[PDB]
C-alpha cells in the first residue's frame, strides 16, 4: 500500500503548509488576528489525512508487497478466496427511515419522534449488524 | 405427603366423574408453535385483564348525568358543575388509591384489546385461515372486532367529560339523526330524547359493563371452542400436511409458555398502566355543550370513522323537503366496511373458486392478489385513522389543515391503490426470490476464480447437488426459505462457558455435542415423519 | 414590455427550435438495418431464435448430455 | 447440501484475508474516524471564534469550570482507552472471554465519563452556564456534549459488539469488529484530550 | 445442512389454466394471484371520476380542484397506456 | 480458428470479448425493431401454452432441405419438445421439425396449418408477419404436455 499511503501522506504535507501559512499571515496582516476558523479546520484537515496516511503507512510496512501493488502481477496470482460481501439486505433502508425519523424530529423540535427515531435508529443498527449473526432459532 | 395428596384427588376426581380420557385428550391436543398464532392470545389475554380491571372500577363508577358540584380533592375543578358519572371518575383518579392506576391499566388494556384484535385479523386473512373450514370463525371474529371497537366507544365515553362528550355528540348524536327514514327515531329512543336526555350514560353503563361484555365473551368463548375442536391451521413445513396437527401438546409446553405470555401481557399492560398518562379526564373538564377543545378524536380504533367524518366530502342531498345529511355517507360507509370484513371468505371464496378444505396456511407472498388487496385496506385504515388526526398531524408537523384534509381526501382513492401495486408486485417478488434461492442455494460470500479472474458466490445449495457443481433446482413447498448460512449450521458455535468467563474444555464440548445430537435427532425425526406420510 | 408578446415569445421559440432540430436529426437514416426485402437474396448470416420458453432442468450446462435429436414429425412448403 | 458448497465454518468472515492484505474494515473504520476528527474540527471552530470574540475573561464570571471532577473522568476515559487496548489484544487472540471482560469494564468506565460529564452539566447549569445563558457555555456545551454522544455511541457499539460475540463464534470477523470498535474508543478518547486541553488548561 | 426439504399437499380447488401462469407468478397454484385487468381499469377509471367529482364540494380553494384534476389526468393517463398496451399486444 | 475481423478476442475464459465500432450496432438483423419485439412476445408467451420450444430459422436450408431442418432443430436447446420453422426465401421453401415429445399435441395436425399461414404471408411479400402468424398457429394448435 505504498502508494495508498504517500498519497495522504503528500495530502498531510500539503494540508500542513496551509495551516501554517494561514495561521502565520492571518496573526499577522489581519484584521483581528488569527481567523480561529479556517486555522482550525485547516489543521484538523491535516490531522484527517495525517491520521489516514499514517494508518495507510503501518499497513504497508505490515504487509508484503500484495499482488494488487505488484506489476506484473497475474490473475491467477490474486486468484483465491475473497471475503465475505454481504448479499441482498433490507436493513440500510430501515436504518435510512429510523434515522430520517429521528432528523424530522429534531428539525420539527419534538423530542417525542427525537427519542423513537433514536430507538428506531438503535433496533436498525442491531438488526444491520446482527443479520450475519443470529444463529439458527434454538425453539 | 403432596404425591400422596394428588393421588387421592385424582382418584376422587375420576370416582366421582369419568374425565381421565377427555383431559388426556386435551392434554395429548397438539397447537403450532408459530409465533404469529399467539396474536389471537394477546387479544384474549387483554381481554381477560379489561374484565378484572372493569370489575374494580365498577365498584367505585357511578354512572348518571345529575349534577354536582364536585367540592373534592381535585382543585382545579371544584365547585363547577358536573354530571355524576364525571364525579365518581374523578374519585376513582384522586380519591380512591390505585384508581387512578386500574382505569389507566383499563384503558391502555382497551387499546392494547383493539391493536391485537388488529393484528390478529390480519395474521389471519394474509395467511387464509379463513377459507372452506374456519369461515364462520372469521365471520364470528370480525362481530367480535366490531363489538370490541363500540365496546371502547362506549366506555372510553362512560365518565361524561369534555373530549368524550363531543366525540358522543358527534358520531352518536349526529349520525344518527341523520339518517333519512328513522334517524331521529333512533336518536331519541337511544337517547330518551334529546342529545343530553338524562338516560344516555346509565344506558351506556349497562350496554359497557354487562351487555356487549356479555357478547364478546360469548362470542370469544364460540372462537375458541371453534379453534379448539376445529384444529388449529398450520404453516406448511417439513412434517406438516392438510391432516396433522404439528407442534407442540398442551399439558407440557404449550400450557407454560401460554400462561407465561400472558405474565407477561398484563405486565406490559401494567407498565404501561403506570409509565404512560392514558386519558386524564381531570384535565378534560366536564361536559358542557358550549365548551370544546381542537384534538377531538376518538380511540385509535374508531379513529378511521372519525376520519371517513372528516375527509367525506360535503355531499349532502335534498329530496322533497327534506335533508340527508353527510352522516348518512359515513354511516352507509362503516356499514360496507363491516359487511365486507364479515363477508370477504364468502366473497374471496365465490371470486377464486376454492371451496377445498384447507388446513396449511398460505405465505402472504404466495397469495399476491389477497396480500395486495389487504395492504390496500390497511393502507386505507391508516389514511381514515392519520386524517382523523390530521389536526394534530398539522399543529405539529406543519402542514396546513386544508392541505391535510385534502391529502386524505385525494390519498384514500390514490394511496389504497399505489399500495395495491406495490404489495402485489411486492410479493411476486418474494416469490421470485424464494425460487432463486431453490434453484441456486444461499447467497455467501464471493470467491475468485484459480485460473481466470471470475467473481463467484460461492453459494449453497439447499438439496441434492448435480454431478457438477450446479445443484438440482428444488421445488417450492409453500414454506419459508433459509436465505442466509447464518440460520444454518454455519458459525453458530461460541464458546458456551459464560459472558465473563469460559468453561472447562470437557463441559464445553459435552454440552456442544449433545446439542449437536439433539439437533441431528430433531431433523430426522422430522424428515423421517415426513417420508412415512408422503411414502 | 408586451407581456403577451413576452409570454409568446417564451412559449415559442423553444417549440420552434425544437421542431427545426427534430426535422433535421430524427429524419435522419438510424443505424437499424433497413427491412429484408423478401424479392432482395438472402445476404444475413443463418438467424435461429428460440423462445427460451420452458424450464430447462438446470442452469448448469454440464449433465445436459446429448441425449439425441429424436425428431417428431415434419412438414414443407413453397411460398 | 454434502458438506458445503462454501468451504467455510463462518456464514461471515473476514472481508478479506487480513494476514496478506489490509482489513477493509479497519480502512474503513479509520477513514470514517478521520471525518469524524472534521466534524469534531468543525466545533473546535466554533469554540475557538468564541474564545477570541471573549472580551479577555473567556469563562464568564458566572461559569466556573470544575477541575476536581473533569480530571477524574478524563482519567477514566483513558483507563478505558487501554482496558479496550486490552481486550483488542484478547480479540486478536481467540480469548472471547478475554475480549468480553476486557470490553465490559471499558463499557462501565466509558458509562462512568458518561455520567459524571452529566454530573458536570447538571453543577453547570445549576450554577448559571447554560447553552442559551452565554457563549462560552453554549460552544462548551456542543463541544463537549457532542463529544458526549459520540461516547454513547461507542457504549451502543460496545454493549452491541458483545451482544454479537455471545450470538455467534468468535472468528477473525468478529475479532476485527472488536478492533474497528476500539479503533472508535481510541479516536473518542483523543477527542476528548483535545478537548480537555482546550477547555480546562488552554482555556 | 441443519435443513430438512419441505413436502406439502395442500388441497387444490377456477383450476389456474385460465389467467396466470407459473412464469408470471411463481406460486399461481398456491393462492390467489390474478385480478382481472378489467377490474384494474374500471378501478382506476372510477378513482379518477370521483377525483373528479370532489371538485364539487363547498371549498372556495382552486388549488385542491386543481390537484385534483392533475391526479385524476395521471390516473387516467396510465389507465389508457395499460389499456391501449394491452390491446395492441404490449407494444410501445 | 479465428476470431471477428476486428477488436474480437478470445478471454482466459471460453468467453469471446467482441467490440464493435462505435456508430454501428451488433444485432444486424433486416427487421423492424417492434415487428422483431413481436415475433419474440409470440415466441415467447404465444407458446407458452404450448409447453414446447419454439424456434425460428429464418437462414438458408440448402441442399436436401428436411435433413437440414433436422439438424437445425437438432441445434435447438431441448430439441426433446421443440418446433422449428425455417424458411430460406433464397429458396422460398419452409420447412417444420418437432421433437419426440411434441407427438399427438396436435403438432402434427396443425403443421399444415402453419405452413399455410407462412406461406400466404410470404407470398404477400412480410417474411416477419408470416412467421409470426405461424408462430401463433402452431401455439395454437400444440396442446401443453
Ligand atoms: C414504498 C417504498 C418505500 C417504503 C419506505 C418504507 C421503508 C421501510 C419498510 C421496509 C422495511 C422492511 C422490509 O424491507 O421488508 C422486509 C420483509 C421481507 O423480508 P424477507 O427477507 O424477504 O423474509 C424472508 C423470511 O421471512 C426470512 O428472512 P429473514 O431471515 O431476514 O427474517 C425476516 C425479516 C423480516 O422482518 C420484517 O419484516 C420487519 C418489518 C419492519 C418494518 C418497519 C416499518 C417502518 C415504517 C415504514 C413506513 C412505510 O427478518 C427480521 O428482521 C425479523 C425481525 C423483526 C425486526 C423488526 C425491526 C423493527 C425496526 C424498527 C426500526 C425503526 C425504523 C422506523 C423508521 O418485507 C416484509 O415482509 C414487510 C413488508 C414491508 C413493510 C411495510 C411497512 C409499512
Ligand atoms: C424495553 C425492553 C428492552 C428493549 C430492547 C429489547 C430488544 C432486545 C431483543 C431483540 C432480539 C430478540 O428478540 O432476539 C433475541 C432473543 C430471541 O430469540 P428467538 O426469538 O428464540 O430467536 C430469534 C432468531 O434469531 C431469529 O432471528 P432474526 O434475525 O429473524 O430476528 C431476531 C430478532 C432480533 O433481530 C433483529 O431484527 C435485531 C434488531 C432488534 C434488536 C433491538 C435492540 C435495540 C432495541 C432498543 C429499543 C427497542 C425499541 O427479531 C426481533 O426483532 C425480535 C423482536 C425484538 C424487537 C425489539 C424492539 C423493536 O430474545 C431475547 O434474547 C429476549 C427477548 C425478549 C422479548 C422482548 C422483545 C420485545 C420487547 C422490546 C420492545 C419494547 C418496546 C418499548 C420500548
Ligand atoms: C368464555 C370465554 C373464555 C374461554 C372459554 C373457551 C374455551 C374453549 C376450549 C374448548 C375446550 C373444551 O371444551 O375441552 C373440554 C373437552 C370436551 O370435549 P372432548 O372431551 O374432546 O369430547 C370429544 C369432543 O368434544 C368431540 O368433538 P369433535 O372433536 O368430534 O368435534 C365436534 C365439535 C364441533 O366443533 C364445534 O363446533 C366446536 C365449537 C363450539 C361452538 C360454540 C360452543 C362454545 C360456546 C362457549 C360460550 C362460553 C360463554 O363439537 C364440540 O365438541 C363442541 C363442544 C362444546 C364445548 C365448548 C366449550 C366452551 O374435554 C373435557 O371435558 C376435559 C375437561 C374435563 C373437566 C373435568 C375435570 C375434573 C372434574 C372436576 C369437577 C369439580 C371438582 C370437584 C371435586
Ligand atoms: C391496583 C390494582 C387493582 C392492580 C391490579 C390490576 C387489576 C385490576 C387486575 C390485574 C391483576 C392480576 C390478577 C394480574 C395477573 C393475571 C393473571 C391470571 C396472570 C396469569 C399469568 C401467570 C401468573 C403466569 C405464571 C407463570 C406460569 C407458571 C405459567 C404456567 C401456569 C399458568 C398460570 C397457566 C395459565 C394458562 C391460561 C392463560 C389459561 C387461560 C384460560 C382461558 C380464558 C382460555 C384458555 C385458552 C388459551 C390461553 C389459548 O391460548 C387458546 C388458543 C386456541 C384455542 C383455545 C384456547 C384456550 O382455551
Ligand atoms: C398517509 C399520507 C399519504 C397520502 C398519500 C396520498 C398522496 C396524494 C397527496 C395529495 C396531496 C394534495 C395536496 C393539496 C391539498 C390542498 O388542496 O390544500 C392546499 C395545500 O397545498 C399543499 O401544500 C399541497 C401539499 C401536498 C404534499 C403531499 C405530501 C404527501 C405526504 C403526506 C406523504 C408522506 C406520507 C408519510 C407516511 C407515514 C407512514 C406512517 C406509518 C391549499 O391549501 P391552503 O393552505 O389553504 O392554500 C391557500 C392558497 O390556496 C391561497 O391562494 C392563499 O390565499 C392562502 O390562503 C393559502 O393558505
Ligand atoms: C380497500 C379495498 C376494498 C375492500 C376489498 C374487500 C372486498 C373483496 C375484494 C375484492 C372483490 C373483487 C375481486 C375481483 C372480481 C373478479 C371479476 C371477474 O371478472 O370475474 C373473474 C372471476 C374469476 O374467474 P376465473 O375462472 O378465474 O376466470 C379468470 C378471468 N380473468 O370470476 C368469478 O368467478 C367471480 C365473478 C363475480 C365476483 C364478484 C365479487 C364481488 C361480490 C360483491 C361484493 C362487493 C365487492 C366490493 C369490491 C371492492
Ligand atoms: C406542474 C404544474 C405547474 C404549475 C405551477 C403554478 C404555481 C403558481 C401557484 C401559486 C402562486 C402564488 C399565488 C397565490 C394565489 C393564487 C393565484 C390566483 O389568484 O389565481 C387566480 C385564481 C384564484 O383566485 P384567488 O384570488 O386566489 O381566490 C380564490 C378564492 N378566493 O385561480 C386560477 O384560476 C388560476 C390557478 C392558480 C393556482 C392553481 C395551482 C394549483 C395546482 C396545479 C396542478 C397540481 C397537479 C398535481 C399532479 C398530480
Ligand atoms: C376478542 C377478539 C379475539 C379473540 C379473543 C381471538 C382469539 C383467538 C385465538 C386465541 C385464536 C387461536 C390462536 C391464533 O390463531 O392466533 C384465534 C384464531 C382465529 N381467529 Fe380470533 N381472536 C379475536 C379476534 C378475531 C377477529 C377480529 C377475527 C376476524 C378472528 C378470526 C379468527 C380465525 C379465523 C381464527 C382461526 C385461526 C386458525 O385456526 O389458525 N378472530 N382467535
Ligand atoms: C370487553 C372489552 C372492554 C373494552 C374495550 C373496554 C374499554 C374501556 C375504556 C377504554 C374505558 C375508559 C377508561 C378511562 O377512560 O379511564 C372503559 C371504562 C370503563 N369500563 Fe370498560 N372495557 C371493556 C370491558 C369492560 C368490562 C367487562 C367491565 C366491567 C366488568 C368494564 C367496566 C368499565 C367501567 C366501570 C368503566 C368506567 C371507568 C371510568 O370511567 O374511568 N369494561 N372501558
Amino acid at each position: 500500500m505504498h502508494i495508498e499511503a504517500r498519497l495522504f501522506e503528500i495530502l498531510t504535507a500539503f494540508f500542513a503548509l496551509a495551516a501554517v501559512v494561514y495561521a502565520v499571515l492571518t496573526a499577522m496582516f489581519a484584521t483581528g488576528g488569527v481567523e480561529w476558523a479556517g486555522t482550525t479546520a485547516l489543521v484538523l484537515t491535516t490531522g484527517l489525512t495525517l491520521i489516514t496516511g499514517t494508518f495507510f503507512r503501518f499497513v504497508a510496512r505490515r504487509l508484503d508487497t500484495r499482488p494488487e501493488d505488484y506489476e506484473d502481477a497475474e490473475i491467477s496470482d490474486g486468484a483465491g478466496e475473497l471475503g465475505f460481501f454481504a448479499p441482498h439486505s433490507w436493513w440500510p433502508i430501515l436504518i435510512s427511515l429510523s434515522f430520517s425519523t429521528a432528523a424530522v424530529g429534531a428539525a420539527l423540535w419534538l423530542p417525542w419522534l427525537i427519542a423513537a427515531g433514536v430507538a428506531f435508529v438503535i433496533t436498525s443498527v442491531c438488526g444491520l449488524v446482527f443479520e450475519y449473526y443470529w444463529g439458527p432459532e434454538k425453539h | 405427603d403432596f404425591a400422596k395428596l394428588a393421588a387421592a384427588q385424582g382418584d376422587a376426581i375420576d370416582s366421582r366423574y369419568h374425565p381421565s380420557a377427555a383431559v388426556r385428550r386435551q392434554l395429548n391436543k397438539v397447537f403450532p408453535t408459530h409465533w404469529s398464532f399467539l396474536l389471537g392470545e394477546i387479544a384474549l389475554y387483554s381481554f381477560i385483564i379489561l374484565l378484572l380491571t372493569g370489575v374494580w372500577l365498577t365498584l367505585f363508577f357511578d354512572p348518571s348525568m345529575a349534577h354536582v358540584t364536585y367540592d373534592g380533592v381535585y382543585q382545579p375543578l371544584r365547585g363547577v358543575q358536573m354530571s355524576r358519572a364525571y364525579e365518581t371518575a374523578l374519585d376513582i383518579s384522586f380519591e380512591v388509591r390505585g384508581g387512578l392506576f386500574v382505569r389507566q391499566v383499563h384503558h391502555w388494556a382497551a387499546l392494547m384489546f383493539a391493536a391485537s384484535i388488529m393484528v390478529h385479523l390480519a395474521r389471519i386473512f394474509f395467511t387464509g385461515a379463513f377459507r372452506r373450514p374456519r369461515e364462520a370463525n372469521w365471520v364470528i371474529g370480525s362481530l367480535l372486532l366490531i363489538l370490541a371497537m363500540f365496546e371502547g366507544f362506549f366506555g372510553y365515553s362512560l365518565p361524561d367529560d369534555l373530549l368524550s362528550g363531543t366525540g358522543i355528540r358527534a358520531a352518536l348524536s349526529g349520525i344518527t339523526m341523520g339518517i333519512p327514514v328513522i334517524g331521529t327515531w333512533m336518536h331519541w329512543a337511544l337517547f330518551g330524547g334529546d342529545f343530553p336526555g338524562e338516560i344516555l350514560i346509565p344506558r351506556l353503563y349497562a350496554l359497557h359493563i354487562l351487555l356487549i361484555p356479555g357478547i364478546i365473551l360469548a362470542l370469544i368463548g364460540a372462537h375458541l371452542a371453534l379453534v379448539w375442536f376445529q384444529k388449529h391451521t398450520q404453516f406448511p413445513g417439513p412434517g406438516r400436511t392438510e391432516t396433522n396437527v404439528v407442534g407442540v401438546r398442551v399439558m407440557p409446553v404449550f400450557a407454560v409458555k401460554s400462561g407465561a405470555f400472558f405474565a407477561m401481557i398484563t405486565g406490559v399492560l401494567g407498565l404501561m398502566g403506570g409509565l404512560l398518562t392514558i386519558n386524564p379526564i381531570w384535565n378534560l373538564g366536564p361536559y358542557k355543550p358550549s365548551q370544546v377543545s381542537a384534538g377531538s378524536q376518538p380511540d385509535f380504533y374508531m379513529m378511521w370513522t372519525d376520519g371517513l367524518i372528516r375527509l367525506w366530502p360535503a355531499w349532502e342531498f335534498y329530496p322533497f323537503g327534506h335533508t340527508i345529511p353527510q352522516g348518512v355517507w359515513v354511516a352507509v360507509g362503516m356499514g360496507l366496511v363491516f359487511a365486507l370484513l364479515i363477508a370477504y371468505p364468502f366473497i374471496e371464496k365465490k371470486v377464486t373458486g376454492d371451496d377445498a378444505h384447507h388446513n396449511l396456511l398460505q405465505r402472504p407472498r404466495d397469495v399476491p392478489v389477497r396480500t395486495a388487496i389487504g395492504s390496500m385496506a390497511i393502507a386505507l385504515y391508516l389514511l381514515l385513522t392519520f386524517a382523523c388526526m390530521n389536526d394534530i398531524i398539522a399543529l405539529k408537523f406543519h402542514i396546513s389543515l386544508n392541505a391535510t384534509t385534502w391529502i386524505g381526501r385525494i390519498g384514500m382513492v390514490v394511496l389504497p391503490a399505489i399500495v395495491y401495486f406495490v404489495a402485489y408486485r411486492w410479493a411476486i417478488s418474494l416469490q421470485r426470490s424464494d425460487r432463486e434461492v431453490l434453484e441456486h442455494g444461499v447467497e455467501t460470500g464471493i470467491i475468485k476464480r484459480l485460473p481466470h479472474g471470475a467473481y463467484v458466490e460461492l453459494h449453497q445449495p439447499l438439496g441434492p447437488v448435480d454431478e457438477h457443481g450446479h445443484p438440482i433446482p428444488l421445488e417450492y413447498a409453500g414454506a419459508p426459505l433459509p436465505k442466509r448460512m447464518n440460520k444454518l449450521g454455519s458459525g453458530g458455535a461460541p464458546g458456551t462457558g459464560s459472558f465473563l468467563f469460559p468453561d472447562p474444555a470437557v463441559e464445553h464440548e459435552a454440552l456442544t455435542e449433545a446439542a449437536h445430537a439433539s439437533e441431528h435427532k430433531s431433523l430426522t425425526a422430522l424428515k423421517e415423519h415426513q417420508d412415512r406420510i408422503h411414502g | 414590455m408586451s407581456t403577451a408578446l413576452t409570454h409568446g415569445l417564451i412559449g415559442g421559440v423553444p417549440l420552434v427550435l425544437f421542431a427545426v432540430l427534430a426535422l433535421i436529426f430524427l429524419t435522419r437514416k438510424g443505424p437499424h438495418p433497413d427491412t429484408y426485402k423478401m424479392s432482395d437474396p438472402w445476404t444475413h448470416a443463418p438467424i435461429l431464435w428460440a423462445a427460451e420458453e420452458p424450464r430447462e432442468h438446470g442452469h448448469g450446462g454440464h449433465g445436459h448430455d446429448s441425449h439425441g435429436v429424436v425428431i417428431g414429425g415434419g412438414a414443407s412448403g413453397k411460398w | 447440501m454434502t458438506s458445503a458448497v462454501g468451504t467455510s465454518g463462518t456464514a461471515i468472515t473476514s472481508r478479506v484475508h487480513s494476514l496478506n492484505r489490509p482489513n477493509m474494515v479497519s480502512v474503513g473504520t479509520i477513514v470514517w474516524l478521520s471525518s469524524e476528527l472534521m466534524f469534531f474540527a468543525g466545533l473546535f471552530a466554533m469554540y475557538f471564534t468564541a474564545r477570541a470574540q471573549a472580551g479577555g475573561a473567556w469563562p464568564p464570571e458566572p461559569t466556573e469550570l470544575n477541575l476536581a471532577l473533569a480530571v477524574p473522568v478524563t482519567l477514566v476515559l483513558i483507563a478505558s482507552s487501554f482496558t479496550c487496548q486490552m481486550g483488542v489484544f484478547a480479540a486478536e487472540r481467540g480469548d472471547v472471554f478475554g475480549l468480553r471482560r476486557w470490553y465490559v469494564i471499558t463499557f462501565l468506565m466509558g458509562l462512568f465519563f458518561v455520567l459524571g460529564q452529566g454530573y458536570e452539566y447538571i453543577h453547570l447549569v445549576e450554577h448559571g452556564t447554560t447553552i442559551p445563558g452565554s457563549a462560552y457555555g453554549s460552544v462548551f456545551y456542543l463541544a463537549t456534549g457532542f463529544h458526549g454522544l459520540h461516547v454513547i455511541g461507542g457504549l451502543v457499539a460496545f454493549v452491541l459488539l458483545l451482544a454479537r460475540t455471545k450470538m455467534s463464534k468468535f472468528t477473525p470477523a468478529q475479532a476485527t469488529a472488536a478492533i474497528v470498535v476500539s479503533y472508535y474508543w481510541h479516536f473518542v478518547d483523543i477527542v476528548w484530550i483535545a478537548l480537555f486541553a482546550t477547555i480546562y488548561f488552554v482555556r | 445442512m441443519s435443513s430438512t426439504q419441505d413436502r406439502s399437499q395442500l388441497d387444490p380447488e377456477v383450476e389456474r389454466h385460465t389467467g396466470v401462469d407459473v412464469e408470471d407468478v411463481p406460486s399461481a397454484e398456491w393462492g390467489w394471484s390474478h385480478m382481472p385487468i378489467g377490474v384494474m381499469h374500471i378501478g382506476g377509471l372510477l378513482s379518477a371520476a370521483f377525483l373528479l367529482v370532489m371538485m364539487r364540494g363547498n371549498h372556495v380553494g382552486h388549488v385542491e380542484d386543481w390537484f385534483l384534476i392533475g391526479f385524476a389526468a395521471v390516473i387516467v393517463a396510465l389507465v389508457g397506456r395499460n389499456w391501449w398496451l394491452r390491446r395492441r399486444g404490449w407494444i410501445r | 480458428e479465428l476470431d471477428l475481423p476486428y477488436g474480437s478476442a478470445l478471454t482466459s475464459s471460453g468467453r469471446i470479448s467482441a467490440v464493435t465500432e462505435p456508430g454501428e450496432l451488433s444485432v444486424h438483423y433486416p427487421f423492424p425493431t417492434m415487428d422483431l419485439v413481436v415475433l419474440d412476445d409470440a415466441l415467447k408467451y404465444g407458446s407458452r401454452a404450448a409447453k414446447a420450444r419454439f424456434a425460428v430459422y429464418i437462414g438458408p436450408l440448402g441442399a436436401d432441405t428436411a435433413a437440414t431442418a433436422r439438424e437445425i432443430l437438432a441445434n435447438v436447446p431441448t430439441p426433446e419438445n421443440a418446433v422449428l420453422l425455417a424458411v430460406s426465401p433464397d429458396q422460398r421453401a419452409i420447412e417444420v421439425v418437432y421433437g419426440a415429445d411434441v407427438k399427438g399435441r396436435g403438432i402434427e395436425s396443425a403443421a399444415p396449418l402453419g405452413v399455410s399461414a407462412a406461406a400466404a404471408s410470404f407470398k404477400e411479400g412480410n417474411l416477419i408477419d408470416g412467421l409470426i402468424s405461424a408462430v401463433r398457429v402452431m401455439s395454437a394448435g400444440v396442446s401443453p404436455a
